[PDB]
């Protein structure tokens, strides 16, 4: 039933056998895949260039992708699911995606920002595709926590360890969008809420508080100076903690109470206590969502409050 | 349609035509129009957010069109108005619109009083006699207004621990506007 | 020193706390009505808003 | 096309049925009306005396207009005394005829600086009824004149002067002038002779 179709850059090739009621559309996707590809250069060592084989399957993985609907049945929900079985199966070696952006980063050719766009494109491809992160995954980690020859504490972090906080979350919104959208948007919105809620709370918000938007239009987020004062700062910087407990959760096929379980206990240092303590409260799914409210509803009152009662004044020349 | 108006035998640009041009938001409801002498278009346009008549065009008794230029932001939240009169005119086939002078400024003026003058529309100043004004007393939030209105992020302006709090020279003119705008006013001064 | 500034993005904020009502700065109409560009800034704003430039800048931000 | 300008301005319109080709004047059509769907397959000619046919009007007042596209602009009957210099050149002249409510051109010819035809402009607008309307004749072969008066003329009009159309006699001035003088100067409309 099997007809080679190639996958093409530079001087990379990957063979993919094809199934019979499958090769007209797959080629099809096939061409319209070759146009985007920049041109190839100088061992394919540009930024938008694959640098392997197993690079350009995402690339392919990642362009099918683009084109489907989870909700609506589509055309190429037949190629998609099959490149996904012949990447998974012929690039992986089993183990996560993980661990192929690191070999691809110590062996091969190093890129972050490559590596970064092979785990965008093997996540969101996977969850497109109607299929799902649930089934406990051998994490080697996670397998000796629960067996006694280990154990964890999930330690949160706090405000001023970075210039750049908002930068985090970004990554986290655009990389693992298929995981955390939830969450972000929930958040976002929930926010919005407390600020229509609260008194004088819009007062503090000087340049609003459009969590959504700034995502979406990066040419719309306000200077960092504004970004960093509390109010704002303290709910995103949580928002950011709780997207990466669900995406460790998500990906491991546990519920958040399931993570939680394996630990040993829980703590944050300064503003993390907050998510420390509303981790721990944490059961299932359809529950994780008060909790996360209880979380960021705290932090926002904190950030309004404390900014309240000493707010930054201008630094004398 | 008619270009221009008419100021005692001057012709300027036609002041509805201006007022009416078209952009965004703007609403404007044609209400029986089709019998003349009880026509009235009516315009409405987002002020603060919601919608709102801002301009109330109809005849009046013996040919005179009116133009209600309507002011929604004022002292009390009780819209204020400008009556702008004009005579129609059909013997004129050109220039069949023109504007009622007498008393032009006089109306303006008690608008701008209105929104600016807590007292009696009185335009009865000698130009040459002191204006006393009102005391005033600066609450610690009439400064944290309008340091955050101009953006004067200075210390001495924000309530700290153990410091009075300070207002800027700027406050100086909220203290003074109505004291010193009123001198503008008298008829002896008479401006548009 | 050459420093940036920036007009709010309404008037009505530097007109509540002044006691400006007029409606040259507020309501497009009557801008339009006078010929004016558009809702122009208080000129009292920028007023004190380059001052404080002044003030931080000249002053070392002693108000004093 | 030989009949179609035998015919002109009757109204007939002529349909050149074999050639598929583009006239710049719409004189006539091309090979392609014949077959168009639009409203733009259905093109007729002018017929001058239907299409400028003299009529008549009613005032409110009830007063009778002799309307053609000239009057039904202005707004008076379509006659006027034309800028004439020893005639035209008195304030008092224009004021009467313009106050007998017809069109009249003021003469340049008689003014030799901004400030002595101001003089005069402003005795007419004395004499003349409110919301009254007059022109200013000026010549072409005179660059002097051309040179105080275009200004005073803009000049004025942006004060609101109720002098509302520009004639220029002698010569037709260039595209590049003459459109000077229609976006210049504020006026209601330009008189080539």
């Amino acid at each position: 039933s099997t007809r080679p179709l190639t996958l093409s850059h530079g001087s990379l090739e990957h063979v993919l056998l094809v199934p019979t009621a499958s090769f007209f559309i797959a080629s099809q996707l096939q061409e319209q895949f070759n146009k985007i590809l920049p041109e190839p250069t100088e061992g394919f060592a540009a930024d938008d260039e694959p640098t392997t084989p197993a690079e350009l399957v995402g690339k392919f993985l990642g362009y099918v992708s683009s084109l489907v609907e989870p909700s609506k049945v589509g055309q190429f929900d037949q190629v998609l699911n099959l490149c996904l079985t012949e990447f998974e199966n012929c690039y992986l070696e089993g183990n996560d995606i993980h661990a192929l952006a690191a070999k691809l980063l110590q062996e091969n050719d190093t890129t972050l920002v490559k590596t970064k766009e092979l785990i965008k494109n093997y996540i969101t491809a996977r969850i497109m595709a109607k299929r799902p992160f649930d089934k406990k995954s051998n994490s080697a980690l996670f397998r000796a926590v629960g067996e006694g020859n280990a154990q964890l504490v999930a330690i949160f972090g706090g405000q001023g360890n970075t210039d750049d906080y908002f930068e985090e979350l970004r990554d986290l919104y655009q990389t693992y969008h298929v995981l955390v959208g939830d969450l972000i948007k929930f958040s976002a919105e929930t926010l919005s809420e407390l600020i229509r809620t609260t008194l004088d709370a819009e007062k503090v918000f000087t340049q609003g508080l459009n969590i959504l938007e700034w995502l979406e239009n990066p040419s719309n987020t306000p200077d960092k100076d504004y970004l960093l004062s509390i109010p704002i700062s303290c709910p995103l910087i949580g928002v950011i903690q709780l997207a990466h407990y669900v995406v460790t959760a998500k990906l491991l096929g546990f519920t958040p109470g399931e993570l939680r379980s394996y630990l040993k206990g829980a703590t944050g240092h300064s503003q993390g206590l907050v998510t420390a303590v509303a981790i721990a409260e944490t059961d299932s799914w359809e529950s994780f969502f008060v909790s996360v409210r209880k979380a960021i509803t705290v932090l926002f009152f904190i950030g309004v409050r404390c900014y309240e009662a000493y707010p930054n004044t201008s630094l004398p020349p | 349609l008619c270009s221009f108006i008419t100021q005692d035998k001057m012709f300027v640009s036609n002041p509805i035509r201006k007022v009416f041009k078209p952009s965004q938001g703007m609403v404007v409801e044609i209400s029986n129009g089709n019998t003349s002498s009880k026509t009235v278009v009516t315009l409405s346009e987002p002020v603060q957010g919601e919608l709102k008549p801002t301009v109330i065009l109809k005849l009046l008794k013996e040919n005179i069109i009116q133009m209600e230029m309507i002011e929604n932001r004022t002292m009390d939240g009780k819209p204020v108005s400008l009556p702008l009169l004009y005579n129609f005119n059909p013997d004129n086939g050109f220039a069949p619109i023109s504007e009622v002078m007498e008393d032009r400024n006089q109306r303006i003026k008690e608008m701008y009083w209105k929104l600016w003058i807590d007292e009696p529309f009185n335009l009865d100043f000698d130009p040459r006699d002191v204006i006393k004004g009102k005391d005033f007393e600066i609450t610690a939030k009439e400064v944290y207004d309008f340091t955050h209105a101009v953006g004067n992020n200075c210390e001495d302006f924000v309530s700290r621990p153990d410091r009075t709090m300070l207002a800027p020279m700027d406050f100086a003119i909220v203290v003074g506007w109505r004291a010193i705008i009123k001198a503008i006013f008298p008829n002896t001064v008479d401006g548009d | 020193a050459v420093l940036d500034s920036y007009t709010p993005s309404t008037n009505e904020p530097y007109a509540r706390v002044s006691g400006d009502l007029n409606p040259i700065h507020v309501s497009r109409h009557f801008a339009s009505y006078a010929n004016l560009p558009g809702t122009i800034t208080h000129g009292m704003f920028s007023s004190a808003s380059v001052r404080a430039l002044i003030e931080n800048w000249a002053a070392d931000s002693v108000s004093s | 096309v030989l009949t179609h300008r035998n015919k002109d301005g009757t109204g007939v319109r002529v349909i050149v049925a074999g050639t598929l080709d583009i006239n710049p004047d719409d004189d006539y059509g091309f090979k392609q009306e014949i077959f168009d769907v639009t409203s733009n397959g259905l093109k007729k000619n002018p017929n001058w005396l239907e299409e400028y046919h003299p009529k008549l009007i009613k005032n409110k007042s009830g007063k009778i207009f002799v309307e053609t596209k000239f009057s039904k602009l202005i707004g008076r009957p379509p006659l006027l005394v034309p800028g004439m210099t020893p005639c035209t050149v008195s304030p008092d002249f224009v004021a009467a005829t313009t106050n007998a409510g017809y069109t009249i051109e003021l003469a340049g010819g008689g003014y030799f600086s901004a400030a002595g035809m101001t003089a005069a402009i402003d005795s007419v607008v004395s004499q003349i009824e409110k919301g009254s309307t007059f022109g200013i004749n000026l010549i072409y072969v005179n660059p002097f004149m051309l040179q105080w008066g275009i200004p005073l003329i803009k000049e004025l009009r942006s004060k609101g002067y109720p002098i509302q159309f520009l004639t220029i006699g002698a010569g037709v001035p260039s595209l590049e002038v003459a459109s000077e003088y229609i976006e210049t100067l504020g006026l209601k409309y330009l008189g080539l002779k």
